[PDB]
């Protein structure tokens, strides 16, 4: 909980980054400038970190209160609150 | 983010339609000045500006100087359940009073 | 000897009379606008100053620029003649309709084709120009603005000297600044190098460039043969000829180019005869012929550095060097030779409005006049029209950005005319164009031996910007060129002369200037033979009655106008007086003002000249009075009638009102005050009111400068203030659509917008209490959009389909008060709107504050306090007559502070108060000899005025105690060292020793209470950073200094610290338990993980360094 | 302030209230320090009113 | 006097035609107003001068 | 005065010192005063070639009275100052130890302090004066993994001499030195406060 005997800085590895984020960005593309939205993995997309709403998928149909751990097929996000966001990362496959 | 995203998406398009060294070799260079910007602007080199001729502020900006966030967290937060107001001499008060 | 017609009469303890009156105290500021622009009154003026050319400001820049020309020579452009026209709308519509106080000018330019031989002219529209309205402001987008003057340094030439540490040798160095060119700097060293350096380059001998002009060696010897070290000089250098010589100056000056004859020729007269590159200000130009006495007898036309100013220049340096007193030219008189002062008024000039406009119109005409010849040149020769080739758009954005973001456009604090009149007359220092705070040295903060005359001493700013914030003298006027000048009047053979003259610091120095407080002879007699003197710098010593030449005005010639008004002077402390001085500058008009009982005699004059008090022009005949408007009867037949406005915001806040003071069927004289602005009372500056004060320790309650009220004074409205506020909302469209207003809510009972009337705001005259909804608003949902079918398809299905969230201005935490009014602008009414917005609403909030406890009070000595408590006026103590006090102040400040003059301003407010009668019977007393005869008899509530430098003496106050009127019970209550004997309101038994009594004129500082005290428990928290908000309207909580961490460590306390940095500022999930918890009966449970931490890991993850957390 | 929290209509305009009708007061003691048993003091209390 | 009523006029800080001094001078010169009240409930006057 | 002290650079006035106890032949050069002091055991003369500005100071006497000049022949205690001034710490701290310096230090703040009047107690000095003085360069590593001429407190260089003397390996040459306040809390042990 708020046990800290120690602190180690180690550095990290390539299989270290795979480990840690969530998915691959692809393309350089921000949220959209019409819709106000992320692009399909985008810099944003919900697909990678989270929704940008609260308990609510990309497709609204689990879009209900009652449902968490629980990953939409439909759309393929999770549904959690919206602080999920905030601690969630990705990374970029060099070549 | 943009620039590295766009940069390997570039490689990864030239290497698989085919071209001699010469170009990938470059693309390679381009590849790894954009990362080095990245993970720090200025370190070595013409820092990037896009505006103003302004240098950008890069992913190791976040810890050092006044802003970095290291600093930060021991100037202070502010604080719930607080109140300031004048003071006014009282001499009906106990010493333990207010 | 009331100037002014009908003011209320005060007799003073007047002894010597000044010859003139106090000039326009806005005179400078509106003088350099209309030179600027140029007018007949204008020009009237310069032609009775003497000045041979009158030349005005548009007319000088717009004419030393044509005529513009290509280099082909076969194009010009010429146009001159510029004039304005009237107004667009009253300044009353222009500051209440949101536009811009303006007027057009109109340019007469002619079109002339060189080889062709045509001409074609015509009037050319360029813009508006933000006239000056009468009193010295402008009104921009409806907000009040005042530029303030600035002090530069004069472009010229100052002889520099500083002494060598080792060598122990003068080293001469003269250093020239003109207003844009190259620098040049001639030192003479340890090494005799006597160089230049020109744009900061090596010392070259300047021997060098000298023969580079093709000066020959012969005159070189000749005219430096008196000069020993630089005959060495020439002996000692070794390039020789003019070729050479231009061709090293060229290399030294741009190496690696071509070096030919024609290139250093060219540059030669490039960098020192273009004018256009290289410029100097008349007034530059005519300082340094006033210097060195060449070219004194023409007016200067050609602006440009000329060959003879640099071998004179040179030949005055070696002469100083030589340790000459005095150097003399062929062509100049003889003149003295001596090391200049960068701190002496000769040399900082003084730029007003005029120059500061000037320079930025002419920035824009530079960049208009770019684009004209450029396109000139490339565009059609034959049908080319100046219509088509002039832009009007550069020079109208320059003025625009200049009258926003420029820092010498400040919106006028107008607390009370008296700041704002201080404010008009204020004189920065710093700000673009000058020095910065780290680089300015502290000695330029300090005073000069020239600032008497010319700016205060004792007004200042207490923060760190002292010394850079000045203000002109009384009697200080603005000479044509920027040195300010100071009146004298000249003995001629030891006889004072009535007529005066003007005369600026250089001719000030080299005359002998009298002391005005000297005794002076009815027939202008000197009647002492030594009489003090002020000399060259810093000298004072007495002389015979017969070599004086010059002697002062007034003894008040030397203080400021806000400082002028402070009774006692010569009594206070400079830290005292100044604080004062600062302290007049910040009181809040009341509701009921009056004029002060003691007090100098600039006040009425200080208040017409402030603009916020309405005069007549003509004198006529007053028809009919109302409190909204008044309409005065002409002698010749034209009625005319005055709006005044009730009730307004002021630009800081408070409130102002104008309440006439005239009767129905009166012959009002020109010139006779009409109405009374805030913070006044018969045309009459009055900024407080009079309280009986009382000098005596109580109970501890005024312990260190606290201080005790009566509640007669708060249940009176003696102190009762009226403050409004201001809030505005507008409904600006988006992309996802149009705010509007409307009076329905979503999801709000009917009780909350039971305010709201139908058009979606609240009722006029409706009380609003903190957190109450002022007017609402709807704010439509996002979806999915397309900007060309979505258009169409709401426009003809799916109208009103859509959710819509509530974002309604409340009003902020800690305000109230009635609604007394309701501005709506809309853009179907045609009313001009910022764009992409539709609808902006303002509402005005007025509130009535009385004084309270945690207000500040304060003399007009500089002694501030604070209200420690309000006793009952049951429980004050009284006179023996049974007049309770009204304050009382503490007495072991006074002699700590050193500010003895308010107990004698306290001592002549009593007397005056009460009436006194002088005993006359038996002949004037000894004491009594001096008094005007007109003032031994006076009246109760009488009204006096001492004048500063000179009023009641001690033994005059000492008379005057001893012969008050008795009160109407037939007793004397004071003594006549001024105490009275009290009785304790508590005890009910007197005092076993007098007090002293009395009335001060007592004011109120801005500081109020109710802004400072404020609470918070829980409120919003902000979305980036996940802390409470802060500030005070933002119902935010207050902040925590590291300081305040150490401090804790050093008591050894630690979960007090561990709650302080996160259960109560970061922590979410912590903020929501120990809420609850609270909320029921359970323990507060243990703090968790501070956000800072969790986001400084999740960040330092992204470097590539794995943090772990070892939890074993 | 004490009819605001009442909640009338618009037109209600509140004034503060001063009953009072006394004005000033005040008091001198005529005192007799004699030796005698006599020693006592006269009051002598002026009071004016509205 | 406990509070006033003026027709025509919805609150204090504002003014009425006719009159030489707005509402704020007339509410402070009445304040001097002196009555006696021998009924203990609110009771009610009139001032109408044209 | 106090931010020069504590810093501990060279002194503004640095005052000559007395490195040596012995019989002072000092020859008073009007331009710069040259200083030489005979051994009293044995041994050669410290040469100091101070300028003459100044005004000798007193001599150390039986009276040892601060009127006296400074008379040639005398006698002088070793580190005493032989002219008014201030004396670097790192030569008295060489030529004296380290307790030397530190009592010279804890007065001459407190007799600076005391000059303005106010009154503070000398634990609050010595608490920080225990931390500045913690350190010792070492002039040569040897049998030692760290560099040469890199600071090391003394309780580890205490504990790594002991050690490599124990198993036979040669001892570290290192010696006691002190710093400024800005150098002394460079060097630390946790990392993050050192990256703070
Ligand atoms: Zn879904």
């Amino acid at each position: 909980v708020n046990f800290f005997d120690e602190l180690r800085i180690g550095l990290a590895t390539a299989e270290d980054i795979r480990q840690w984020s969530y998915g691959e960005v692809k393309k350089p593309e921000t949220i959209n400038y019409r819709t106000l939205k992320p692009e399909k993995d985008g810099l944003f997309c919900e697909k990678i970190f989270g929704p940008t709403r609260d308990w609510e998928c990309y497709c609204g149909k689990y879009k209900r209160v009652r449902f968490k751990g629980i990953i939409c097929e439909r759309c393929g996000v999770e549904v959690t609150r919206a602080k999920v966001r905030r601690e969630r990362m990705g990374h970029i496959e060099l070549a | 983010y943009r620039r590295v995203i766009n940069r390997n998406n570039r490689l990864k398009r030239l290497i698989d339609l085919g071209a001699p060294e010469i170009i990938v070799n470059n693309e390679k260079r381009m590849l790894q000045e954009s990362v080095d910007a990245l993970f720090d602007n200025g370190r070595r080199g013409r820092p990037v500006t896009g505006p103003g001729n302004r240098p950008l502020k890069s992913l190791s900006d976040l810890l050092k100087g006044k802003q970095g966030r290291f600093r930060q967290n021991l100037l202070g937060k502010r604080v719930d359940y607080s109140g300031r107001s004048v003071i006014v001499v009282g001499p009906q008060l106990k010493l333990h009073q207010c | 000897n009331n100037s002014v017609p009908g003011a209320p009469n005060r007799v003073s303890f007047a002894k010597l009379r000044e010859p003139l009156e106090v000039p326009g105290l806005l005179d400078v500021q509106t003088d350099s606008f209309e030179w600027l622009i140029g007018s007949p009154r204008w020009r009237e003026s310069a032609a009775e100053r003497g000045d041979v050319n009158p030349v005005g400001g548009l007319e000088e820049v717009l004419y030393e620029l044509s005529p513009i020309e290509d280099f082909s020579g076969s194009m010009s452009l010429s146009f001159s003649d510029p004039r304005f026209d009237d107004v667009k709308a009253p300044v009353d519509e222009c500051k209440d309709k949101d536009m811009t106080y303006a007027a057009p000018l109109f340019v007469t330019a002619e079109f002339i084709n060189n080889n062709t031989g045509e001409i074609k002219s015509q009037t050319v529209f360029m813009g508006d120009f933000p006239m000056m309205t009468e009193k010295g402001t402008f009104i921009i987008n409806g907000t009040e603005r005042v530029v303030v003057s600035q002090l530069v340094r004069s472009p010229g030439v100052y002889f520099d000297e500083t002494i060598d540490k080792s060598t122990d040798k003068t080293l001469h160095s003269v250093k020239v600044i003109p207003s844009r060119g190259a620098w040049l700097e001639f030192d003479v060293d340890k090494r005799d190098t006597v160089g230049v350096r020109i744009d900061r380059k090596r010392r070259q001998p300047v021997t060098v460039l000298l023969k580079a002009l093709g000066w020959t060696s012969e005159q070189i010897v000749e005219r430096f043969g008196f000069s020993e070290i630089m005959r060495s000089t020439l002996e000692k250098d070794n390039t020789v000829g003019t070729d050479e010589a231009l061709l090293d100056i060229y290399r030294k000056l741009r190496p690696g180019e071509p070096p030919t004859k024609e290139s250093a020729q060219t540059l030669l007269e490039n960098l020192f005869f273009k004018e256009k590159r290289y410029d100097l200000a008349r007034v530059g130009r005519y300082k340094v012929n006033k210097k060195l006495g060449l070219h004194v007898g023409e007016p200067i036309t050609s602006s440009t550095l000329t060959e003879e100013d640099v071998v004179a220049t040179i030949e005055y340096l070696v002469r100083l060097h030589e340790g000459q007193t005095t150097m003399t030219v062929p062509g100049g008189v003889e003149v003295p030779v001596e090391t200049d002062d960068i701190d002496h008024f000769g040399n900082r000039r003084l730029r007003t409005v005029g120059e500061l406009i000037q320079n930025q119109i002419r920035v824009g005409m530079s960049r208009m006049e770019r684009v004209v010849r450029e396109r000139m040149t490339t565009q059609d020769v034959e049908a080319i029209t100046p219509q088509t080739l002039i832009n009007i758009r550069p020079v109208v954005a320059a003025i625009k950005e200049f009258f926003g973001t420029s820092q010498l456009s400040q919106f006028m604090d107008q607390n009370n005319p008296l700041s704002g009149l201080t404010h008009k007359r204020r004189l920065s220092a710093l700000g673009p164009g000058g020095l910065s705070r780290e680089r300015a040295g502290l000695e330029v903060r300090d005073v000069h031996p020239s600032h008497y005359g010319r700016m205060c001493p004792i007004e200042t700013p207490e923060g760190p910007n002292i010394g850079l914030i000045g203000s002109l003298s009384v009697y200080a006027r603005v000479n044509p060129f920027g040195f300010i000048e100071t009146p004298y009047r000249k003995v001629v053979d030891g006889v004072v002369s009535d007529e005066i003259v003007y005369l600026t610091a250089d001719e000030e120095d080299r005359h002998v200037v009298a002391q005005a407080n000297s005794p002076i002879d009815a027939d202008g007699r000197f009647v002492e033979p030594r009489v003090l003197v002020r000399r060259k710098a810093g000298e004072v010593e007495y002389v015979p009655s017969s070599e004086v030449d010059y002697m002062d005005v007034s003894p008040r010639q030397m203080v400021s106008v806000a400082t002028a008004m402070i009774p006692f002077l010569e009594h206070d402390d400079a830290n005292r007086a100044l604080m004062g001085a600062n302290m007049q500058r910040q009181a809040v008009p009341l509701v009921r003002s009056e004029a002060p009982l003691v007090g100098t005699g600039m006040e009425l004059r200080a208040a017409i000249d402030a603009g916020d008090v309405v005069v007549a022009e003509e004198s006529g005949v007053i028809e009919e009075v109302s409190a909204d408007y008044i309409t005065v009867m002409h002698d010749n037949g034209t009625r005319r009638t005055y709006r005044m406005r009730k009730f307004a915001r002021s630009n800081h806040g408070t409130c102002a009102n104008q309440c006439p003071i005239v009767d129905a069927g009166d012959r009002v004289e020109a010139g006779q005050v009409i109405a009374d602005g805030p913070c006044t009372d018969d045309g009459e500056m009055a900024l407080g009111k009079n309280l009986l004060v009382a000098i005596m320790p109580w109970e501890g309650h005024n312990y260190e400068d606290a201080i005790i009220l009566s509640n007669r004074l708060v249940e009176e409205d003696v102190l009762t203030s009226i403050h409004i506020e201001e809030h505005e909302i507008d409904a600006r469209d988006t992309k996802l659509g149009a705010e509007e207003i409307t009076r329905d809510i979503p999801n709000i009972s009917d009780e909350v917008l039971a305010d709201l009337d139908e058009r979606g705001i609240v009722r006029i005259g409706a009380e609003v209490r903190d957190g109450d909804i002022l007017v609402g608003k709807v704010t439509p949902k996002g979806e999915t959009e397309l900007t060309p079918e979505e258009r169409l398809l709401r426009a003809i299905f799916g109208e009103k389909a859509r959710e819509v969230r509530d974002t309604s201005l409340k009003v902020p935490h800690g305000e109230s008060g009635k609604v007394i009014g309701i501005r709506v602008f809309s853009r179907e009414d045609e009313d001009e709107l910022p764009a992409g917005v539709n609808e902006l609403v303002r509402v005005y909030v007025a509130q009535k504050r009385k004084i309270s406890d945690g207000d500040k009070l304060a003399g007009r000595h500089g002694n501030k306090g604070v209200i420690g408590k309000i006793l009952p006026v049951e429980d004050m103590p009284f006179l023996a007559d049974g007049t309770p006090v009204d304050i009382i102040l503490n007495t072991h400040g006074v002699p700590r502070r050193m500010n003895i003059g308010q107990i004698l301003e306290t001592h002549l407010g009593w007397c005056a108060h009460s009436g006194w009668k002088v005993d006359a019977a038996k002949g004037v007393p000894d004491w009594a000899a001096r008094l005007p005869d007109e003032l031994l008899e006076a009246q109760p509530n009488a009204i006096v005025s001492t004048p500063v430098f000179d009023g009641a003496q001690e033994a005059e106050l000492q008379g005057l105690l001893s012969c008050t009127l008795p009160n109407r019970d037939g007793d004397v209550l004071v003594d006549a060292d001024g105490k009275a004997m009290l009785f304790d309101g508590r005890s009910g038994e007197p005092f076993p020793y007098p007090v002293t009594v009395g009335y001060m004129y007592i004011m109120k500082l801005h500081h109020l209470v109710d802004d400072k005290i404020h609470a918070r428990s829980t409120g919003p928290y902000s979305m980036i950073t996940q802390q409470p908000l802060g500030g005070k309207a933002q119902f935010g909580g207050q902040r925590f200094g590291e300081m305040e961490c150490w401090a804790m460590q050093a008591y050894g306390a630690a979960y007090t610290l561990q709650e302080l940095l996160t259960i109560k500022s970061d922590d979410t999930v912590g903020r929501v338990k120990v809420y609850e918890a609270i909320v029921k009966g359970e323990n507060i449970p243990e703090p968790g993980i501070p956000e800072s931490f969790k986001v400084l890991l999740k960040e330092l993850q992204s470097l590539c360094l794995n943090v772990e957390v070892l939890s074993s | 302030v004490q009819n605001r929290a009442s909640g009338a209509e618009i037109g209600r305009i509140p004034v503060d209230s001063i009953y009072s009708p006394v004005l000033k007061v005040t008091y001198k003691v005529d005192a007799t320090r004699v030796e005698q048993r006599t020693d006592f003091d006269k009051l002598i209390l002026d009071v004016e009113t509205k | 006097v406990t509070s006033i009523r003026i027709d025509g006029v919805l609150h204090e800080f504002t003014t009425v035609p006719g009159v030489k001094e707005d509402v704020t001078e007339i509410i402070l010169n009445l304040k001097s107003l002196v009555v006696s009240s021998e009924e203990d409930e609110p009771v009610t006057m009139y001032l109408r001068k044209q | 005065r106090v931010q020069e002290l504590f810093e501990a650079r060279v002194p503004r006035g640095k005052a000559p010192i007395a490195d040596v106890t012995g019989r002072v032949r000092l020859e008073d050069g009007e331009r710069f005063y040259k200083i030489t002091i005979v051994p009293d055991d044995g041994g050669e003369e410290v040469v100091y070639d101070k300028i003459s500005k100044r005004q000798r100071l007193r001599v150390f006497k039986h009276e040892d009275g601060s009127e006296r000049v400074l008379s040639d022949g005398d006698h002088v205690e070793v580190g005493q100052q032989l002219m008014e001034g201030s004396a670097d710490p790192h030569e008295v701290l060489r030529v004296q130890g380290p307790r030397e310096v530190q009592i010279h230090l804890v007065r001459e703040v407190q007799e600076v302090y005391r000059a303005q009047g106010v009154s503070i107690h000398d634990k609050h000095i010595e608490v920080i004066v225990r931390q500045m003085l913690r350190r010792v360069t070492i002039i040569d590593s040897g049998s030692t993994e760290f560099l040469p001429g890199s600071l090391i407190d003394r309780a580890e260089f205490e504990a790594e001499n002991r050690r490599v003397v124990a198993e036979g390996g040669e001892p570290a040459a290192g010696r006691p030195v002190l710093m400024g306040i800005t150098k002394a809390s460079l060097a630390t042990d946790s990392w993050l406060s050192a990256a703070s």
